[PDB]
RNA sequence: UUUGCUCCACACAAUAUAGAUGGAUACGAAUAAGGCGUCCUUGUGGCGUCGCUGAACCAUAGCAGGCUAGCAACGGUGCACUUGGCGGAAAGGCCUUGGGUGCUUGCUGGCGAAUUGCAAUGUCAUUUUGCGUGGGGAUAAAUCAUUUGUAUACGACUUAGA
RNA sequence: CCCUGAAAAUGGAUGGCGCUCAAGCGUGUUACCUAUACUCUACCGUCAGGGUUGAUAUGAUGCCCUGACGAGUAGGCAGGCGUGGAGGUCAGUGACGAAGCCUAGACCGUAAGGUCGGGUCGAACGGCCUCUAGUGCAGAUCUUGGUGGUAGUAGCAAAUAU
RNA sequence: AACUGGCGAUGCGGGAUGAACCGAACGUAGAGUUAAGGUGCCGGAAUACACGCUCAUCAGACACCACAAAAGGUGUUAGUU
RNA sequence: AAUACUGCCAGCUGGGACUGAGGACUGCGACGUAAGUCAAGGAUGCUGGCAUAAUGGUUAUAUGCCGCCCGUCUUGAAACA
RNA sequence: AAUUGUUGAAAGGGAAGGGCAUUUGAUCAGACAUGGUGUUUUGUAU
């Protein structure tokens, strides 16, 4: 009869996506990333930075 | 009383009263519509009157209903108020004018037997 | 047309008898809830805080 | 606003019930009406479709 | 659109079975976001080269910052632009702190005197200059001299109620 | 204490209006010292009295009322509207309401 | 935050003074405005005078009687000024024309009352030093307002009247600020300084 | 002209509201300068300080503001009285002598508050009359009608008449 | 950019007031104001697609569900309100008061209109189903009748004269 | 005359005002958000911020639109050789 | 290394406004071993005052804003048609 | 009915009339004050 709003009232937006208690529990939306030692090449940075 | 009803409103209350009514006394209050090339109150400018219209339309589930939360009913005689003995939570007895005054207190008489409001129970009251 | 119960008033006279014993100990408390409170003119409620 | 594709309120265009006076029609339209409604067979939904034509178009057989 | 950001915008050619790999040319951008750092790489790139969007592909798109953006270093800008009755080149010296602040600036400063839009200023060239003892403008030697000074006379407090008790001084 | 005032003054101001149309329905209220958003987002929800004299006794009081909320602020300078169970009479403009602090939130 | 304010017309441009002072007397604020005489036109005083005359030589032709009446007095010209910013015509309009009260000079009982000044109506705070200003009480003298002389005079009596009122202001301010130093560094004073005072 | 008129007092009713709900809290002049305090070899002076907001200063506690007791003292603040004054720009208000009186939260006590029930402005202001209770004060004019003409269509004007 | 070039006749128009580190010009940043626009909701109507009959609903052009739309002259169609008269029915109303008429009194309908109360009046008149038409007025320099402003006005001043 | 959109037949917000322009088309209401246009006051909305230019002894102020040219000015601000 | 900018969260939470549509249940789902509970196919719970001109209706008036005199011919009417 | 008088009400700074909303005055209907979760009929339907 009503139009709820998924995206809050969730019950709702577990009645839709079922994935959204896992999303929830595990954070995935606030993933922490890994780090990586990259170092983009001189020549790269060198034409960002000339003129 | 009668039965339990959703909130009443008419969603126009002012009456549409005819265009220059008051400026003519010729032209009857009742409404028609100005139905002119050069009409400001058809071509609706801000600042005239409303017509009529079908959005004014009140709600079903009380239309008809006097505050009171009935519907009208002319009774005339005694018989015709027997007719609404079992909806007296739904119609409302109304007396018509052409009832005499000796044959207004037998039906009231019977109004109050039959547990029926009447929403004229005071006119031509003998006295 | 148009008393207190005796009930009450006992009730109220040992309840307010433990918050004046702890309300003596600190200064100005008492005549400070006795004060009433008003607005003043120069006065910003919004960013005045109690 | 809204950029009307095609007519706004356009109705069927065809009958759905006779505007013959017949009781006895209404009464044939009445049950049709129940068979085309309560049964898969599109035998009903033709037959109860052509109740509803005038006398031209229902020409003698 | 004047808060700026400079983008160096790297394209080229479609690249062809007959020639890949086209030159793939690059240039700065000062815009207001990447949108409009890829609108005015084209437009700088089709009054250069015969090369249009549809028959090219942009390869990058690098925001620029300044390697010491809190330093304040004097610009010469090689700017063209469209005036009412036809073109013209000049060389303004500007004052600020980073190449951003110096468009931003020299956009501003266009548009007050000479009347010129955005859509009829093409910066050439926006060259820190090295040293001093070569600008060639007044209004930036003088802020060019030795123990800069001046003071701020007639301070104007800007005020918080219509009605004032005290007849505002100006003292600064 | 010689000052009673449980509620800060406020000019009505006008009526919700556009350069040439208003709008009766929302009144505009304007708070002494208050001039930006921020501060006027506290008095949101506050109920509004309006109390004007009447010639008459009515139910006892020749002080009538007529009670209204803040709902929303308006413009960049503090002001606003408001909205009654009645609206304003439209003759009240700059006329003193009453803006109690309650339903206090604070 | 105030019943009725006095606002000082000594300093202040004649338009973004009428434009504040017409807001307020809308919102229902009460406003006399006072010193009218050394109210502020900006720019150079021949221009003001020109455009005076523009309008004063514009009268209803069929009888001059009726037509705008070309106010002389500096009171009535900031008076004008202030009509047409507020909808003078309508009720609400009357009813804050008179809620306004504009005098020459600083007639009683607003001369010991305190007077206001607009900080973002002045000439001072709205000027940039250098550009010449107009002073309604030479622009009137030249109009037609044939009372400068005496109010001159009657300025300079209020003057003195109101300088023997500082005189002594100053006396009982400097006597109580000394009796508040006398006082002080008491402890009532000094932990209530702490305590935010 | 049912003892008329008016003013001071009190009450009672209305009607009356362009809008009370602590205090309009008073130099002037400049703003590329000023205010305040001190000082002096008094001036367009020296020194110091301040501003950068009124977010201030004053006031502000008490049954909507009771009753009552004491402590420290010669204050504050109403209310009137009075000494004098000063103020004409729309003065009608400001200062001040003195005494009486009420309150005093400057400090410490005690008693009271309730049931308007969980809010309903919870009324308190400023105007104007009109009947009234009781003191003072004075004891007319105008218009018509008649008449003159310095006036005039009529008005008006200008007259005169106990 | 500004200035000169730059002169039209009632007074006068950036809309006015006014505006000078603008309330002007150029440009940009945000914030904010408000259309009958857009979103959501309620309601009305139309349209479209549907649900609804094994002892279950007043028994269906009905009820209900869903969704979308709704500007509009000329014009087309549909549903209705109202007047005069006819057939039927309510064994309708009425001299204890029909019709008619007045009613800044009430209710219903979006509306056409209907109904009720009060006052006059005194003899016929209603609802529904259907039929029928000399069937609905604000205009036609409309017709007939009546009544106003103009207006207690113009005028009742040739013929000598009472 | 050609293409298209509108007015006619159309209200509504803005253009002070206007059949045609800008926005946007309309059942009756509520709340929010906006469009065009604006935000000193009239008038709802920042006498907000920022950079400059201009002083006019007829300033300028916003498209349609309600006015202006050639030429000239060690007036002033930028600039080119 | 932070912080700024952009972006993401099926992150939490504070305050405000308007609306409460429908009326046996079903359905989708969540939590709870389960029973059952529930923010899950639309508002209930408690309390208060009044019970009448208080709310409301009508009408008159004032105020704010708007509102040009209707019919017609006309591309265009408030027209000095 | 136009139109007029009297009375009563109100309003009136070069019109009046109208719309939206409210104030104010005047006036007007409605509730729920329900056979009511009953509680001995004074020789058992209040």
């Amino acid at each position: 009869v009503l139009k709820k709003n998924p995206l809050k009232n969730k019950q709702v937006l577990l009645r839709l996506n079922p994935y959204a208690k896992v999303f929830a529990a595990e954070k995935l939306g606030s993933k922490k990333a890994e780090k990586t030692g990259t170092k983009p090449a001189a020549v790269f940075t060198e034409t960002l930075k000339h003129d | 009383a009668s039965l339990p009803h959703p909130k009443i409103v008419k969603k126009h209350t002012k009456k549409f009263k005819r265009h220059h009514s008051d400026r003519y006394h010729r032209v009857a209050e009742n409404w028609r519509k100005q139905k002119g090339i050069d009409s400001v109150v058809r071509r609706r400018f801000r600042g005239n009157i409303s017509q009529p219209k079908i959005g004014y339309g009140s709600n079903k589930k009380t239309k008809f209903l006097s505050p009171s939360g009935h519907k009208t009913f002319l009774v005339a005689n005694v018989k015709d108020l027997e007719t609404l003995t079992m909806h007296t939570k739904t119609y409302a007895a109304e007396i018509a004018h052409n009832i005499s005054a000796k044959n207004r207190v037998v039906i009231l008489a019977r109004a109050k037997a039959l547990g029926i409001k009447v929403t004229n129970p005071k006119g031509r009251l003998a006295l | 047309a148009k008393e207190i119960k005796a009930e009450r008033v006992e009730d109220q006279k040992v309840v307010d008898k433990a918050l004046i014993a702890e309300i003596k100990k600190t200064p100005l408390l008492k005549q400070y809830l006795s004060a009433s409170f008003s607005l003043k003119n120069g006065d910003k409620p919004h960013m005045l805080k109690f | 606003g809204i950029d009307h594709t095609s007519k706004q309120h356009k109705r069927s265009g065809h009958r759905t019930a006779p505007k013959s006076d017949n009781v006895y029609l209404k009464l044939l339209v009445k049950l049709y009406t129940f068979l085309a409604r309560r049964t898969d067979a599109p035998f009903n939904k033709v037959v109860l479709k052509a109740l509803f034509l005038s006398k031209i178009n229902r020409p003698p057989v | 659109m004047a808060h700026f950001k400079e983008y160096q915008v790297i394209g080229r050619r479609l690249p062809t079975e007959s020639v890949p790999e086209p030159k793939l040319f690059r240039m700065r951008i000062f815009a207001s976001n990447e949108v409009i750092a890829k609108s005015r790489y084209w437009y700088f790139l089709q009054k250069l080269h015969k090369v249009k969007k549809a028959s090219g592909e942009i390869v990058s798109i690098n925001q620029i910052n300044e390697a010491h953006p809190t330093k304040v270093k004097n610009f010469g800008v090689w700017v063209r632009y469209d005036s009412r009755s036809g073109t013209h080149n000049m060389y303004k010296e500007i004052r600020d702190v980073s190449r951003v602040a110096a468009v931003e600036t020299l956009y501003q400063d266009m548009a007050a005197r000479h009347r010129a839009r955005f859509r009829s200023i093409h910066i050439l060239k926006v060259a820190e200059i090295e040293k001093t003892a070569d600008v060639k403008r007044q209004y930036v030697k003088q802020f060019l001299t030795k123990d800069l000074k001046f003071p701020l006379p007639h301070r104007v407090q800007k005020s918080t109620k219509t009605f004032s008790y005290k007849r505002p001084s100006t003292f600064y | 204490a010689e000052s009673h005032r449980l509620y800060v003054k406020g000019k009505h101001l006008s009526y919700q209006r556009s350069k040439r149309v208003n709008n009766p329905n929302v009144s505009l209220i304007k708070i002494e010292g208050v001039a930006t958003p921020q501060d006027a987002q506290f008095y949101l929800g506050k109920r509004i009295a309006y109390v004007y004299r009447a010639s008459k006794e009515v139910r006892g009081s020749k002080i009538r009322v007529m009670w209204g909320k803040v709902t929303r602020t308006h413009g960049n300078s503090g002001v606003v509207r408001a909205t009654f169970r009645n609206n304003l009479p439209a003759k009240t403009f700059g006329a003193s309401v009453r803006i109690f602090l309650y339903p206090s939130n604070i | 935050v105030e019943p009725v304010v006095v606002i000082d017309g000594k300093g202040h441009l004649v338009g973004r003074l009428a434009s504040v002072v017409a807001k307020q007397l809308l919102n229902g604020q009460k406003i006399v405005v006072v010193r009218a005489e050394e109210l502020n036109i900006s720019g150079e005083f021949f221009r003001n005078k020109l455009k005076y005359h523009d309008f004063l030589r514009k009268a209803t032709a069929f009888n001059k009687t009726r037509g705008p009446f070309h106010f002389r007095a500096p009171s009535r010209i900031f008076y004008k000024a202030l009509r047409g910013m507020v909808s003078h015509k309508t009720a609400r309009g009357k009813a804050a024309l008179e809620r306004l009260k504009v005098f020459e000079g600083i007639p009683p009982p607003y001369d010991k009352k305190k007077r206001v000044v607009v900080p973002q109506a002045l000439r001072v705070l709205r000027l940039k030093p250098g550009r010449k200003y107009t002073t309604l009480g030479k622009l009137s003298t030249s109009v037609g307002w044939k009372y400068e002389d005496v109010v001159a005079k009657l300025e300079a009596k209020r003057k003195v009247s109101s300088a023997e009122y500082y005189a002594k202001k100053r006396a009982f301010t400097k006597k109580v600020a000394s009796a508040n130093a006398t006082a002080a560094e008491s402890d009532v004073a000094k932990q209530l300084a702490a305590l935010g005072y």
